[PDB]
């Protein structure tokens, strides 16, 4: 765990993991035959992982199914996934109209990656940047946002400008909807961009543009070199609470604005 | 000789005329009979005729507006210092030529400033104007693609009217709820609005419900806006939310009296704040911001 923090910060769900581990641990006495121990325990931890993931995004897509119309233009952010699957299954299994629109950033070339993936699989795709959202909304009918972490406020601690993508959604028409995993929930709770950053080296807007690995000779190359420069980032932000109306989990449905009611009955 | 006739002669036509240009025409008229030479005789008296009009009215807001337009026209005709002829020859002269410019600015209207309603921007529009229709129809006529949404108008069923002047052109239109205003903002682009009176503060002299309309507008941030023949300036200034000079009672609290009688009495007149007008079409040229208040300090020299 000590490791894992000096790589890089984790998540909630890998915590929760851990706890179940541990507790897992306390069950079993060490008086038990050794062989016949962990036999059990492995398949019970593959049901574990069966059931508060695999089953959890089953039942993603099943609330999704009864809640979506009839064939939609539906718009993400990021590397979500289950969403990813959803749409694939809606492409392919059930065969309905995709017109998926994909935005994405500078640092990362997760939606990039994602629209790669899309095409791959045969589904019409709309790429997007920074510079404007609202060029293909002023249209836009149906939206899903990036998701990674929930806190017991009614809020989501999630990538980079899905609070803008959001503020917009607000602004002009429709509100947003994420559904979630059961086990993504925490007790934990913030408010702010400023409360907890993740960060990684500022390396990745250095090289200009295009591809990953290049090693350019240019000018760009100044942290230290000239008369005092910092090129400071981020990647997790803080998205809102009174524009994400929905949450979908293990327990089916209810709103955001139920912070934390399903934290009783786990 | 009365202004009141001659507003009496025009009904079931009309359309094309533009509200206090008839009215201006007719004090026009009115002048031109008993000698228009002299001050004393002539400018008191037009002053108690639009006294006694104004007296008259049963449920019209603009003629005021128009007459003091008309006085202000007036003003600016006596001030060359030559002769008492010509300057009355040139009064006399100008209301048919004020009357065909209002047809001028109509087409003006109508061919340069329509720009608004060009890529299928659904149109939010209630309230029954005569320059929105010749948008609409000149829109048509130019093939400019376009969808139309009004809501139910139920006072007086003036809704059924809308609805059969929209079947003349040939294009499919829909009905709409004013309760069920907050559920639909979803495929419609702009509210667009056709009124009474453009107001000193910069709100708008409207009909049965608006400032809801506004409110959602304002939510959305989908800009409101303004279409009208831009002479209708009413000497009024709406110093709250809800107080003004009105036709009837304001939201008029009914006793328990008889069997289903004392409610039909709607509140046929409202109004919305300032801070609404994104753009107002005029005639002068596309000019809005501050454009009202300035045309006012221009009017009264302060």
């Amino acid at each position: 765990i000590d490791l894992l923090k000096k790589a890089r910060p984790l998540s909630v769900t890998m915590g929760n993991a851990i706890r179940w581990l541990k507790q897992e641990i306390s069950l079993i006495d060490p008086s038990t035959p050794d062989k016949a121990a962990k036999k059990d325990l492995c398949e019970k931890i593959g049901q574990f992982a069966k059931e508060k993931i695999e089953l959890a995004d089953q039942l993603i897509i099943d609330n999704a199914s009864t809640q979506i119309e009839e064939s939609t233009t539906i718009v993400t952010y990021g590397s979500s996934k289950v969403l990813t699957e959803l749409l694939l299954h809606n492409a392919i299994s059930l065969k309905k109209n995709i017109k998926v629109i994909v935005v994405d950033s500078r640092p990362l070339f997760e939606g990039r990656k994602m629209a790669e993936t899309l095409r791959n699989a045969g589904v019409n795709v709309m790429y997007a940047l920074i510079t404007s959202l609202d060029t293909i909304f002023n249209d836009v009918d149906y939206v899903f946002l990036g998701a990674h972490s929930i806190l017991s406020n009614g809020f989501l601690y999630s990538r980079a400008g899905t609070a803008m993508l959001a503020m917009s959604a607000k602004r002009r028409n429709i509100p947003v909807l994420v559904c979630c995993e059961s086990l993504k929930f925490s007790q934990r709770v913030q408010l702010d961009s400023v409360t907890f950053n993740e960060l990684a080296d500022p390396n990745d807007l250095v090289n200009i543009d295009y591809e990953n690995p290049v090693e350019r000779r240019g000018n760009k190359g100044a942290l230290l070199n000239q008369f005092i420069k910092e090129r400071k980032f981020e990647k997790k932000k803080l998205a809102m609470e009174n524009k994400p109306k929905g949450n979908k989990i293990g327990g089916k449905k209810g709103s955001e604005g139920e912070s934390k009611d399903a934290s009783n009955e786990e | 000789f009365n202004i009141t006739e001659t507003y009496l002669r025009f009904l079931e036509e009309d359309t094309e005329m533009t509200m206090p240009i008839a009215a201006i025409e007719a004090l026009v008229t009115l002048l031109r009979i008993k000698t228009p030479e002299t001050a004393a005789e002539m400018i008191n008296t037009i002053k108690s005729s639009t006294e006694e009009l104004i007296k008259s009215i049963p449920n019209s807001v603009s003629l005021r507006a128009g007459c003091d337009i008309f006085m202000r026209f007036v003003l600016r005709n006596l001030h060359l210092y030559g002769d008492w002829e010509n300057c009355k020859q040139h009064l006399i002269e100008n209301g048919q030529l004020f009357v065909s410019r209002a047809k001028k600015s109509r087409n003006k209207i109508a061919e340069i400033g329509v720009d608004f309603i060009a890529d299928d921007d659904i149109i939010l529009v209630h309230g029954y104007s005569r320059a929105v229709f010749s948008l609409l129809n000149h829109a048509a006529n130019k093939f400019i693609r376009f969808r139309c949404v009004v809501t139910e108008s139920r006072p007086s069923k003036q809704g059924n009217q809308l609805y059969t002047l929209l079947e003349q052109k040939g294009i499919p239109v829909t009905l709409i709820v004013d309760s069920a205003v907050g559920a639909v903002i979803d495929k419609v682009d702009k509210v667009f609005v056709g009124a009474e009176g453009v107001a000193e503060s910069g709100g708008i002299i409207n009909l049965v419900g608006t400032y809801s309309v506004g409110v959602l507008a304002h939510n959305a941030r989908k800009p409101f806006y303004v279409v009208t023949e831009s002479h209708k300036f009413v000497r009024m200034f709406p110093l709250s939310s809800d107080d003004l000079p009105m036709a009837g009672p304001p939201l008029d609290f009914t006793r328990r009296t008889d069997d289903l009688e004392d409610a039909l009495r709607g509140p046929t007149i409202d109004y919305t704040a300032q801070e609404y007008i994104t753009a107002l079409i005029t005639d002068l040229g596309v000019l809005t911001p501050s454009a009202v208040s300035e045309e006012l300090i221009k009017m009264w020299y302060d």
